[PDB]
């Protein structure tokens, strides 16, 4: 079960990046389950509650969710286990 | 046939006693936390919603004044939208925090209800089960009203 069911929707999550000043793409972040925390480039997954900061210019949000929070069930539901596993190699 | 009238074993496993009291203390503790957290969450969603439709009205007005305003005015209207945006964000943040907490309280209440059920305490089971039921109903409804407001803000953007 997600830690924040209210952010289970993509539109709900993307609405939080209305004023985003970073190069990391907000649609991709929202697609990877993240919503902005409203401070810096800090984002958090609506499901696993995992938070990420200090993004890099060209970074893959899904790659980072699998990297840091491999246990997120939203992540495997969307990317599958082989994807997460490949990231851990 | 008729049932066999009996009774002799005390049914005294220490585990049995511990389990029954545990079920009772926990069903009460979760009852308390569920009511308390559901109230706080609904209140935060209501306050967040206010911050949303306030910004929605600010936008509807600024839109209405498009052209009618001049340099300094358009700037002053915008500073107000900036401060309003920031308020809504802070209220949203607080609401998400409490939504997670309520999720835990609900989970913990369901655990207790299931335990009371397992141990045969149907009364405590049903009460908690009916309580969780109501609290879920009300929180979904307030969230839906909250979505309505969010959609209007978006439409006004």
């Amino acid at each position: 079960l997600p830690r924040n069911p209210s952010m289970a929707d993509y539109e709900a999550r993307i609405f939080t990046f209305g004023t985003w000043i970073y190069s990391v793409n907000k649609e991709q972040l929202a697609r990877a389950g993240f919503y902005a925390l409203g401070e810096g480039d800090k984002v958090k997954c609506f499901h696993c509650g995992g938070g990420l900061t200090d993004w890099k210019p060209s970074e893959d949000p899904w790659e980072q969710h699998a990297k840091w929070y491999p246990g997120c069930k939203y992540l495997l539901e969307q990317k599958g286990q082989e994807y997460i596993n490949n990231i851990h190699l | 046939a008729v049932p066999i009238a009996q009774k002799s074993e005390p049914h005294s496993l220490s585990s049995e006693a511990l389990m029954r009291r545990a079920v009772s203390l926990v069903t009460d503790s979760t009852s308390t936390d569920l009511s308390q957290t559901t109230y706080a969450l609904i209140e935060a969603i209501t306050e967040y919603t206010k911050a949303v439709y306030t910004l929605t009205s600010l936008y509807r007005q600024y839109t209405s004044l498009l052209g009618k305003m001049n340099s300094e005015e358009e700037d002053e209207v915008w500073q107000v939208i900036i401060g309003a945006r920031a308020e809504m964000t802070s209220k949203h943040q607080e609401y998400l925090k409490l939504e997670t907490t309520w999720m835990t309280a609900v989970g913990l209440s369901e655990m207790a209800a299931e335990a009371a059920y397992q141990t045969g305490a149907d009364q405590a089971s049903i009460t908690a089960r009916n309580h969780i039921q109501l609290v879920k109903l009300q929180v979904e409804e307030v969230h839906q009203l909250s979505r309505k407001a969010e959609t209007k803000l978006a439409e006004a953007q």
